[PDB]
């Protein structure tokens, strides 16, 4: 395994599917990887109460999904219409265990 | 007098002799009392204004006005010039040429100067043996006396190349190139009028070659035209009835000038236009704006440019209600040959009654801010610079259901329910209104009639609701629940296309003839439940064009909206 | 070659030369401005210059034309320095030219009312601020890039968004054009920079002073932000014409001058000749 | 649904399953909730390139859990042979949908 | 009434008063020294007092103890006012009283090497916190809770953690450490609140001064976290016996005086009627 | 001359008549030539040492030394006094008697005052007619001439009811009372060191009530004890080999003395210990140390207390081993008779020779920092205060391999693979070391041979395998792969139990000799890969208990370590 941090990709904006019909490419920076050693006693105490089934039959999370902390501000390109389009935090920064 | 041209060409180049000639110069006059003095500026300059040495070389013959060679040249004269040059190559120098630096009290005379020696009579093309490098572009003001304004013989070439037959030709035309002196001279005065430009074509024969060179003279003007109407018009009639804003165009008319010369910096000094006096109300509401535009006419197959200055009438001020006025205004315009203008102007006042009964209805189910009608006084979308507003007096005084703001779009009002705890009485079912239209600068105003019944059952709503319409994403959790801004109780489901980003998105709406409609009106701007798809200011997830003010004004797929948190999502 | 707020500076460290640069402008902004001027030929602020995205160039640029006595041409005060699909993608990329490029396409994208298109002041200062902070192996590649089509050409045309920041509502003369860019201090500046590496000359083999496609197109893409805003006329492949916006009509007596001041934009050899061989 | 907030509980100590013997009773303030509200244009563009199969097979996250933001101090109790112990954030404090 | 640091204030508002203090608090720390204690006793410091849990408690102790005149009772200068497992429960439930029952508990059970078994300033100074500002339906249902067996006891005596801040290597003479206790400023002035609202009288029908059990707890509970410390001796239901944590060998001719200091703790039957009620 | 006690006590009421006797004092003597005079102080004194009016009231007669009244009282004279006690309630007031305010100077006399009048007769119970609430107790220092101490008749009892017949008695004691007149003497003088606690009971008779009263006795004491050996032990010796630390106890011996009377405070100042001079290497390498514990002993079937004194030999400073010397020494006791104390010392040097042949191997597949042997000089875990480093020199030159720290603890060095490409390779396979153990204080030295053979096969290392063994978690991630400390490449698990949060906690560890061991020696402190779960400074989650330096002291289940983030996870 690997642990969670920036992945970076080359993409043409129409194969985000958010609808543009671009053809330029934007470079993107996701968060990947597993955590492992992050857990803390919090973490297992929900487990644990979760699997003696004392919690009211919500939805808890008791392991770490590894999302970004802070995005990138703007990506902005140009279209098959000759229009410019602005997009707003596309791409992540900083990649955190939280 | 004015010299023919302002830049002046020559070569020069190592070890040329005394006595030497290099150019003449022409000077065209005015009157017949003048003589082409030529006075040389005691300065070699360099390149971009910068002296270089005293004029001691380069001398001057005032009456045929012949710039040659006083002395010679080498190589340390003009080593001496290139160090003082201040970081510059030397490419070419220029002197200053007065008359009695700029066109046409002056015209300067470059020199282009070459570190090789003079080239063999073998070794010079014939083209440049003829004419030089920068052609020239000749300056004749209309309706002068004409005299010489162009030789062609390049005088060093002959001078040191004097065994070649070089002949000059020219193709109604005013201009003529004398025999056996190649001077060239114009026959009768000019008027720019008739025509202005003049392309010929100077053809150079050598013992064997035939060059051909574009010759262009353009002819320049003087304030020779009164001003005149266009066919007749002095006068402009029109009625200020309706619009009364702070700037309106009341009335326009053209004048035409065929002068062109108090050009654009000088226009407004010289074009004057006086709104003449004698009433204090026109000069307090009225003013007098003014702009030219230039246009082409024939003369005589060709285009010749004149032109056209509209002169308008403009409001100052937003005129009131109470205006019952007729007057005629006279406008002096000075082309510095005297002109005067005309305008009739009517300024009616306006009745602003209302229709006697408003007969509406609204359903028990509906809720809070739900537009169910417009009041309006009768003459509705003509009015622009006038505040009306719309109120409302319960006669029962105990039933207070409706208000009414006033969109100043149309300047009406609408009729929307505020309390819905009177209308789900059994009691308060036929409510009476007397509707108010006034107006802000003039107390006048008007009243009506406004009897509305309250009609239909009543349904419980469903606890597992949202207070918006927008909140639900199918048409199935659209159409079987209700929103707040809903005329009827439920909500209205308009569907899109699969167009991609368009201004056709499907979504739920309280109505949609209002809600998704590109405008957030004066109800939908109270509360921020009932249209946050026209009136939001937020953030859109999802491939989305924004709203010009706010809104969504494009989306992809289907579009809901958080109106709480801010928040819309456009999404297939 | 010293740069004219060291030499100020300089001249800050003597008694005498700073007192004739006060005299001589209190004078501009007979026998005490020629003595003024002969003292202050010999002085380090003669002769200096300025820099291309320097640090406080405004302040280096007051202190120039406060010593210019005073003209169609003026003397520079600088140092004598699918394709555009491509060129976008390498531009987004990176992290400098992406960042500037999203600011100004988001400041100069910006609709207010039905009657204004775009904030105009904001659009430029983003525009100058992309082309003086990136480095021109990513301004130049995107600005100029040969095309074949007609999509190619529209998106060269749409790069520095002309609807916004070149076009208008109405073409002004270009005599009235110069002058409002010679009342300001950086467009004036420009101006006599695109005045000295862009002019015609029938000497050189490439009709450029010097031989110098790199000083022409550094001096043409130092105007971009100006009131004198040079861009394309139309979406044609081949055919390069460029100009700013405005045109010839309403001059007067000065027609000549007009049209010999639009020629060095629209039939300059030097600038098509640059252009093309950057295409090459 | 209900949004995504801090939850309390009442709980002995030998129900956490840590493995201490007491008695006593904490409290303890959990994460709980859904998130629909806060999906950004990043979870979009992740969520698509997940359904090309263009990612290079890992562990991605394309929904934003709801997880803790700080946590308590210290919590300390004392058992059934008498003898203190303290557990170091045990509990959350502010909950916020990261 | 006024208390000391508010009289210090008001004693700083004049002359001669703030200047006969001065002068017996440098006589202090014939003739000179009774004509200072006759303006004195007029004063507003004269019977000024202070108060529990204050702000700046110690300043107001030291402008009491600074005018004192020097002995086996002293004048407090104070304003004159399972079951454990569910205190323990109680107090973990709130957000206060978890705090710091938190922080003493993990300051006072750091053992630091094989000799020393804890910080001991620390973990008194951590007592003193927690016994301050906790409200006293919390401090006093943990600390005075009636039990019937052995682990309720054992629990009730392992309150104060008595490992660490009640035990020691060695039991002192209780002489000996009187004076150390009499040495401080703090300790002097919570012992003297102790022999105030706890002494025995034969007059009262609840041997209490006054009848008042709720002084003699809270005079009781503000000893926790000094050199004088009492808890419990033993972990025996019924037998409430509290001394501090020293004993009477060693004392010389002052077995009596030793013995009389040690049954204010050990043999009081106003502070076990006051303890035992509470119970009830 | 001194009271037989020291606080008096006495109830008031009000309006009793002048004349009225309130009660006795006693005044016990040292010689035979005193007479007791009792002076009065001049100020009633109230609560907490406040004056509140001068005595005016009670007088009393020096010859009997009889307090009594000399005026009445009223309402207004205890209204008077209970003002001036500063917000305290008026409860009891007290006098101060002087003889010639502490014991025995100066005794105070308590009076409690009561609001109501003098009860009648028949209201009392006998109770509140024999004796007073406060029960005396009597103090009497031995070896005095005795007199008289107490005296049995409440005077205002009697003189306010005189018909009542109340009778008093006690029980070879040497006290005894007197007929026909209630005082009590004593017989013969006192001596604490026989017995010192008389509890004797006092029966008071009322016409018709029989009451006992306990009634004690404590004898006081003098300085009349000379210390004395416990049996005729004088001398002490000891032998200073291997210890040679900073402080440590040499020799101890016990005095004793019958004397308590120099108390804790007055002990240091009159038990007076002094090591007589002569030599000064003795008194800047040892020092005197004494104190005092109190035993009990018997005398004649009870239990009197008695002081030992113990003197101990401290040393002062860390000894060299060089010292090869013997002396006696002399230590003064003084009681303030006077003691000699000898004691026989015997400093020993040290050798400090090693074994001539250190013989040992070590596997192939080994990796950095594992434990091999022990270095030691041969009284090993004898030496305290001697620190003795241990260095290697290679004869080769050419093959570093091996390497030593010195261990503190047991003042012995670890032999620790430090280079694994000269463990590999085939031309370093018999290494010849030259072990040298030095001393810090003094350059004394000894040496010794460290033949070792490298020896075994080569496996080659997973890709798939962490750098430590304790990220491995479970029993066949731990076994199938090695670490970084191991001796033979390989990691070892150990198991714990199932009972909860104990010492033995199943884990992976390179050596389950050194790692999971609880200390963390100087081999491990090195790295941290090593063995974290004895190392670390970081934090443990789940049910554990730290380590006391640093460390898992305890944990619940299995226990794997990250060291790179400085963590450890305790769970099953
Ligand atoms: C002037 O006339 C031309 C004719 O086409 C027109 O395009 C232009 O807008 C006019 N300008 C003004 C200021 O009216
Ligand atoms: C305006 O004035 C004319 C003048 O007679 C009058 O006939 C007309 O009724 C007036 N307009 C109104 C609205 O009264
Ligand atoms: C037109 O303007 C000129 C210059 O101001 C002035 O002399 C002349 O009188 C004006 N014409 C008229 C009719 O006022
Ligand atoms: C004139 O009328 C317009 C149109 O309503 C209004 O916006 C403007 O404020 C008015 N100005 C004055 C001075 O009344
Ligand atoms: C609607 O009702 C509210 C509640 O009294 C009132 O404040 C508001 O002015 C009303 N709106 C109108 C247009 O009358
Ligand atoms: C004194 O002797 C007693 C006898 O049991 C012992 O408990 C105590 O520790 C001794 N104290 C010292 C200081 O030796
Ligand atoms: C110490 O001194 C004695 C005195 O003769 C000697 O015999 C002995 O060998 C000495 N010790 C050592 C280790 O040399
Ligand atoms: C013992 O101490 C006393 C007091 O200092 C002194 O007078 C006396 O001489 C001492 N005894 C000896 C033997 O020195
Ligand atoms: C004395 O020896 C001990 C034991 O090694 C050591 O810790 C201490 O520092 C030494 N002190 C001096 C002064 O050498
Ligand atoms: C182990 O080898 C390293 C590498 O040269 C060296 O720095 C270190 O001092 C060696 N350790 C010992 C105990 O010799
Ligand atoms: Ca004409
Ligand atoms: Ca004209
Ligand atoms: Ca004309
Ligand atoms: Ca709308
Ligand atoms: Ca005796
Ligand atoms: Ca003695
Ligand atoms: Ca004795
Ligand atoms: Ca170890």
């Amino acid at each position: 395994a690997r642990p969670c941090g920036l992945r970076e990709l080359e993409v043409r904006v129409s194969e985000l599917g958010l609808g543009y019909a671009s053809d330029e490419t934007v470079l993107f920076r996701y968060c990947a990887g597993a955590c492992e050693a992050a857990a803390r006693v919090y973490d297992l105490g929900l487990r644990r109460l979760r699997q003696r089934r004392r919690l009211r039959r919500e939805r808890v999370r008791a392991q770490p999904c590894c999302r970004p902390t802070a995005y990138e501000d703007e990506v902005s390109f140009l279209d098959a219409h000759s229009r410019y389009h602005t997009v707003h935090e596309l791409s992540a920064r900083e990649c955190a265990c939280v | 007098l004015y010299f023919s041209r302002d830049a002046y060409w020559e070569k020069l180049y190592v070890d040329q002799a005394a006595g030497t000639p290099l150019l003449y110069v022409h000077a065209l006059r005015d009157a017949p009392e003048e003589v082409p003095s030529f006075r040389l500026g005691q300065h070699l300059y360099g390149t971009y204004r910068t002296r270089l040495h005293e004029n001691n070389w380069i001398c001057i013959q005032e009456d045929t006005g012949l710039l040659y060679l006083n002395r010679s040249l080498d190589h340390s004269s003009w080593e001496k010039l290139s160090v003082r040059n201040h970081g510059f190559p030397l490419l070419t120098v220029y002197l200053k040429v007065f008359l009695s630096c700029q066109w046409p009290g002056c015209a300067r005379v470059y020199f282009s100067f070459f570190n090789t020696s003079f080239p063999a009579c073998s070794s010079l093309k014939p083209r440049e043996l003829c004419f030089p490098e920068t052609r020239p572009s000749f300056r004749i003001r209309e309706n002068r006396p004409p005299g010489t304004f162009h030789q062609f013989r390049l005088l060093p070439v002959q001078f040191l190349c004097p065994n070649i037959s070089v002949a000059y030709r020219l193709l109604g035309l005013p201009f003529r190139c004398a025999p056996d002196s190649l001077e060239v001279s114009t026959r009768w005065a000019l008027d720019r009028e008739q025509r202005e430009k003049y392309e010929l074509v100077a053809v150079c024969t050598v013992h064997e070659e035939v060059v051909m060179v574009p010759f262009p003279v353009t002819v320049y003007d003087e304030d020779d035209s009164a001003p005149t109407f266009p066919a007749g018009v002095d006068t402009a009639s029109a009625v200020v009835e309706f619009k009364r804003k702070e700037d309106t165009v009341v009335a326009t008319l053209r004048v035409f000038d065929a002068d062109v010369v108090p050009a654009s910096g000088e226009l407004v000094r010289r074009y004057t236009s006086t709104l003449l006096p004698g009433d204090t109300w026109a000069q307090q509401t009225f003013r007098v704006e003014h702009w030219p535009n230039e246009t082409s006419v024939q003369a005589n197959g060709s285009f010749v440019r004149a032109t056209v200055h509209d002169y308008r009438l403009v409001l100052n001020r937003n005129l009131s209600i109470s205006e019952n006025r007729t007057m005629q205004l006279a406008v002096l315009v000075n082309d510095s040959g005297v002109l005067l203008l005309h305008f009739n102007v009517s300024v009616l006042p306006v009745s602003l009654h209302l229709p006697s009964t408003y007969s509406l209805s609204v359903s028990r189910r509906a809720r809070r801010f739900a537009q169910i009608g417009k009041v309006c006084v009768e003459n509705c979308q003509a009015f622009s610079g006038i505040n009306v507003q719309y109120k409302l007096h319960s006669s029962g005084a105990n039933c207070s259901t409706l208000g009414v703001v006033t969109s100043a779009e149309d300047t009406s009002g609408i009729l929307f329910v505020n309390d819905t705890k009177a209308l789900r009485r059994p009691k308060c079912a036929e409510l009476h209104y007397m509707v108010v239209a006034t107006d802000q600068q003039t107390s006048r105003q008007a009243q009506a009639q406004l009897l509305v019944t309250v009609e239909g059952s009543y349904v419980a709503e469903e606890a597992g609701c949202p207070l918006s319409c927008a909140v639900s994403k199918r048409r199935l959790e659209c159409e079987e629940c209700g929103g707040l801004g809903s005329p009827t109780g439920r909500c209205e489901w308009r569907q899109g296309d699969g167009k991609g980003i368009t201004r056709n998105f499907s979504t739920c709406s309280p109505s949609t003839k209002t809600c998704p409609d590109g405008h957030c009106d004066v109800v939908e701007t109270q509360d921020i439940n009932i249209c946050p798809q026209d009136c939001l200011r937020g953030s859109i997830v999802g491939g989305h064009e924004p709203g010009e003010p706010r809104g969504i004004k494009a989306g992809y797929g289907t579009c809901n909206c958080f109106p709480e948190e801010e928040k819309c999502f456009c999404e297939p | 070659p010293v740069d004219c707020v060291r030499a100020n500076e300089l001249c800050a460290a003597e008694s005498n030369c700073s007192s004739r640069y006060r005299t001589l402008r209190q004078c501009l902004a007979n026998k005490e401005c020629q003595a003024a001027l002969e003292v202050l030929q010999e002085s380090p602020l003669y002769d200096c210059r300025c820099k291309r995205g320097m640090k406080k160039e405004l302040q280096c640029l007051q202190i120039y034309w406060s010593i210019h006595l005073g003209e169609f041409y003026e003397a520079s005060p600088y140092e004598p320095v699918n394709h555009c699909l491509d060129a976008a993608k390498a531009c987004n990329l990176n992290d400098n030219c992406k960042k500037l490029r999203s600011s100004y396409i988001s400041i100069c994208n910006r609709e207010i009312s039905p009657t204004e298109r775009c904030n105009r002041r904001k659009c430029h200062k983003a525009l100058r601020q992309f082309f003086d902070r990136v480095p021109s192996e990513y301004t130049y590649r995107m600005l100029f890039c040969s095309c074949q089509d007609q999509a190619c050409a529209e998106r060269r045309r749409q790069t520095i968004l002309p609807s916004c920041s070149y076009e208008d509502k109405e073409k002004p003369n270009c005599l009235d054009l110069r002058g409002v860019c010679r009342t300001d201090h950086l467009c004036r500046s420009r101006l006599a920079d695109f005045h000295a590496n862009c002019r015609a000359s029938y000497q050189t083999v490439t009709s450029c002073p010097a031989d110098n496609y790199q000083a022409c197109l550094g001096s043409y893409a130092g105007m971009i932000g100006f009131d004198m805003t040079p861009n394309y006329v139309d979406s044609s492949p081949t055919g390069i014409v460029v100009s700013p916006w405005c045109s010839c009509r309403g001059s007067g007596n000065m027609e000549e001058e007009c049209e010999k001041f639009l020629r060095d934009f629209t039939e300059n050899p030097c600038l098509r000749n640059a252009i093309q061989a950057f295409g090459n």
